[PDB]
């Protein structure tokens, strides 16, 4: 039925222009900050990855939407920004602005994290209230010409279990049933599936300076935007950290609703980051006892602190060997790698974050009422007896240690 | 009202309608200054079903039971038709960018499209606003709204999340359980689309809504029915995801307060004159009359002592919290408890010059942020922020509550809760 195919195509195009598909939550559903996909993150940096060995320079949208291949996989890390890219593609098709997507008659944006039963059920309940004129199981029979006309965008693969909907796994695995275009978003844990298909692999990189500036100016009152964009010129640490989305949407979120600009200090930016990181997942964290959760985080703390003294930032799987590795990974404190160039190992969000983490742990030891913890705290400070090292290797650690506590500061200054 | 014939250009009059008289001479004789008289001296199955529904709706909205919208709780009599000349201050805020612009009603009615929302503090007048819109449409003397063929004013106050539209409109808008069926209503909605407007009041949550209505919010692209939803700022986190911009109600302007008092009274000019002077010199106290509900509080007092030529500046607060007990009351353990806990918060805040509170400051005061009474005293702000905050209605009110709490502490016979009054007094 051409009449139904035309209405379906029109409904998809209009759906992707509605606010319900554009109003995005950059921090979480708990914190009521809403960004419009039309004005926010617009210019992603993608790399074409070959066998983990990077290989080639950046592939931008439109270009990557022309150089399409059999089913492709796009991957993030441990959870930085969110999968806004797939939504952006659907938007571009719906507007018709980009000719790269003009050849497509249908584009379906799906969330695999909220899918079950089958394809028709998922599309009907998740995307559009598709009528019984289409849902006769005759749709695919006539659609079959879709090989070069239909694009499926699948988010949250890492949140989807194949038993929930065998059709999804069967199609994403085989694909040749429709021979259509498929783009699916995954995480590093999904490297276990990526290398099994031979699929083109797209890596999401960092932000450009212009992108970070654009967000500051677009979603922050002028007076505060002008202040923040000056502070970023004075501090080299911010210029590097601002390349990562979670340090862009936070460094401005803390000033939303304010009337005056404050520099804050880059100890509270990490504190805010840390607190949110261990709270946004507090529901899924229920899989671990609250006391065990604390122990896991304390372990991570000690690892970071030892790492600073040992001059190491890369932790091998066996270095962590804490059992509650899943807890730290669920939290997002560590990023897991299983790549050939990254045999099972963990890294911190950022080098300076590991230093923050170490600082937070050292201060919590020093301020503990238990003499064993205090002794350990002093044991770490005791090693710092060298002006040339204090002003270098341990400078960052001491700054975070003091920033987190007055009592920790007392211990530090008496030593120094 | 039985035999009251009112003049649109000067107010209620001609009580008991003198029999056999001539309205032109009676009007002139009684009010020989009325501008009107001065000017006078100088000079297709669903289609037919939809039509029948339209006529019934119009009759319901122009009837003298929808008009006289209990403004200021004057009475069931004493016509208040001439008091419907004051509007609210409306601004449009973007949900994303920090952008705000002022509006007037002629520029609001022309921008009604898909899903829109009106936000404000308790008592801001959002319920009167929605009724006024339905009234203008039914009258038909307001081009710009005349494009709508069906307008439904509904209150989602207790409606179960399984009731169909026919079962709702037949209860709240129509006289009897007839005229329409569920299939008739659905067939009409999908045919008129843009020409159907719902005014949904008393919105609480997305879950506790008729399924048939929830589907017009969540997926409003397969219908394009226009919805206008009124909420308190204590919520308004549930529907922001479906909006582009929000209409926000701002403080009710002092000049509207003056006009209302001038029209209702004027029999005691020596009291009204003092009112004008008082708020002339005390420029910041003009903020007391922020919410129309406070204006009602004054009127209620001024009708009890109509000939007492004095202005008591605290009378509005004593009245406001008295009428509070006549809304949805529970004197024992609720009204007393909410006032006491809020009073403690205010008392502490007024000696640190806070006038703004966070969630921990609120929690220690024993105030339940989800209670219904603690919304007529205080408002919550959850706007685009990393963390929410709370603020009392116009600050002069906070001082009043702080004063009230201090007295309770001093009078109480509990040493543990009495010496505290001295602690605060000695500040
Ligand atoms: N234009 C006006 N002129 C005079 N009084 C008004 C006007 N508009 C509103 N009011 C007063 O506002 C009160 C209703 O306030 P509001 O519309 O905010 O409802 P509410 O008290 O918040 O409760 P709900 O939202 O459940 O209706 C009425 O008692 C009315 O007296
Ligand atoms: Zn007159």
């Amino acid at each position: 039925s051409e009449g139904d195919l035309d209405d379906l195509a029109q409904d998809l195009k209009d759906l992707y222009h509605t606010p319900s598909f554009l109003n995005f939550y950059p921090l979480g559903e708990d914190i009521d900050i809403i960004f419009n996909l039309k004005s926010t993150f617009t210019e992603p940096v993608l790399w074409r990855k070959d066998q983990h060995h990077h290989r080639v320079e950046q592939l931008t949208l439109n270009g990557l939407l022309q150089a399409l291949q059999s089913p492709c996989i796009i991957e993030g890390e441990s959870g930085k920004g969110k999968s806004t890219l797939l939504q952006r593609i659907a938007m571009l098709w719906g507007s018709g602005k980009c000719k790269a997507l003009t050849k497509f008659k249908f584009v379906f944006f799906l969330r695999l994290s909220r899918a079950q039963g089958g394809l028709f059920e998922t599309l009907c309940d998740q995307l559009l209230d598709i009528p019984g004129t289409i849902r006769k199981q005759t749709f695919m029979a006539m659609l079959l010409k879709l090989r070069q006309r239909v694009l499926f965008l699948l988010d949250g693969y890492n949140e989807f279990k194949p038993q929930n909907c065998p059709e999804i796994e069967a199609l994403i695995k085989e694909n040749h049933r429709f021979k259509n275009m498929v783009i699916v978003t995954t995480t590093t844990e999904c490297l276990r599936h990526i290398a099994q298909f031979g699929a083109l692999t797209a890596e999401v990189g960092d932000m450009t300076e212009d992108s970070a500036q654009a967000l500051i100016r677009e979603v922050l009152i002028k007076e505060l935007a002008e202040g923040l964009l000056l502070q970023i010129q004075k501090s080299r640490c911010l210029r590097n950290l601002m390349k990562t989305p979670l340090f862009v949407v936070i460094t401005c979120a803390i000033q939303m609703g304010e009337s005056e600009f404050h520099s804050h200090t880059q100890t509270t930016l990490f504190h805010t980051f840390y607190d949110l990181l261990i709270q946004k997942n507090k529901h899924k964290h229920k899989g671990v006892a609250a006391s065990d959760f604390i122990r896991s985080l304390d372990h991570c703390g000690d690892l970071a602190l030892e790492g600073v003294f040992s001059h190491k930032f890369d932790f091998e799987l066996q270095d962590v060997s804490s059992v509650n590795e899943d807890v730290l990974l669920t939290t997002g404190l560590l990023c897991k790698y299983t790549a050939q160039r990254f045999k099972p190992k963990y890294k911190f969000f950022h080098k300076s974050f590991q230093e923050y983490t170490a600082g937070r742990r050292l201060s919590s030891l020093l301020t503990s009422h238990e003499p064993e913890e205090v002794t350990k705290g002093n044991g770490y400070l005791q090693k710092m007896v060298s002006i040339s090292d204090i002003t270098s290797t341990y400078s960052s650690l001491l700054r975070y240690t003091c920033g987190s506590s007055v009592e920790a500061t007392r211990a530090v200054m008496k030593h120094l | 009202i039985k035999d009251i014939v009112q003049c649109f250009s000067c107010g209620g009059c001609l009580e008991k309608w003198q029999e056999g008289d001539d309205p032109l001479d009676d009007h002139t004789r009684c009010f020989p200054n009325c501008p009107f008289l001065q000017n006078m001296k100088s000079s297709a199955q669903w289609f037919q079903e939809a039509k029948n529904l339209n006529e019934q709706l119009r009759a319901a909205y122009t009837s003298a039971s929808f008009r006289h919208m209990s403004l200021l709780d004057i009475s069931s009599d004493l016509a208040t038709d001439h008091l419907l000349g004051c509007d609210l201050s409306i601004a449009s805020k973007h949900i994303s960018k920090p952008v705000q612009e002022p509006l007037v009603l002629p520029e609001v009615f022309g921008n009604l499209n898909s899903v829109m929302c009106v936000e404000g503090e308790a008592g801001s007048g959002k319920t009167v606003l929605l009724k006024k819109i339905a009234f203008l449409w039914a009258s038909g003397c307001c081009p710009l709204l005349n494009r709508f063929q069906l307008v439904f004013y509904l209150s989602l106050s207790s409606t179960r999340p399984d009731e169909g539209l026919a079962s709702i409109i037949c209860d709240q808008l129509l006289e009897k359980e007839g005229s329409v069926t569920e299939m008739c209503v659905r067939n009409i909605i999908q045919q008129l689309k843009n020409q159907v407007l719902f005014l949904l009041d008393d919105y609480k949550e997305i879950c506790s809504i008729p399924q048939v209505i929830g589907k017009l919010i969540q997926k409003n692209h397969l219908s394009r029915t226009c919805l206008l939803i009124a909420v308190r700022t204590n919520r308004a986190r549930d529907i922001r995801r479906y909006l582009e911009t929000i209409l926000e109600i701002k403080a009710f302007p002092f000049y509207n307060t003056v006009c209302i008092l001038r029209k209702l009274f004027s029999h005691n000019m020596t009291r009204l004159r003092k009112f004008m002077v008082y708020f002339g010199k005390n420029q910041s106290l003009q903020k007391i009359q922020k919410t129309p509900l406070f204006v009602a509080a004054i009127c209620a007092h001024w009708f009890q002592y109509p000939f007492d030529p004095s202005f008591d500046d605290v009378a509005v607060f004593k009245s406001y919290m008295e009428r509070l007990s006549l809304r949805n009351k529970a004197t024992a353990e609720i009204l007393k408890a909410t006032v006491s806990s809020c009073g403690e918060l205010a008392l502490k805040g007024f000696f640190s010059c806070c006038f703004e509170f966070n969630d921990d400051d609120l929690a220690e005061a024993g105030v339940d942020e989800d209670e219904d009474l603690t919304m007529c005293l205080m408002s919550k702000f959850t706007a685009q922020r990393l963390r929410p905050f709370y603020r009392f209605l116009s600050p002069a009110f906070q001082e009043f509550l702080a004063g009230m709490r201090l007295i309770e502490l001093l009078d109480s016979d509990r040493q543990e809760h009495q010496d505290l009054g001295l602690y605060h007094l000695k500040q």
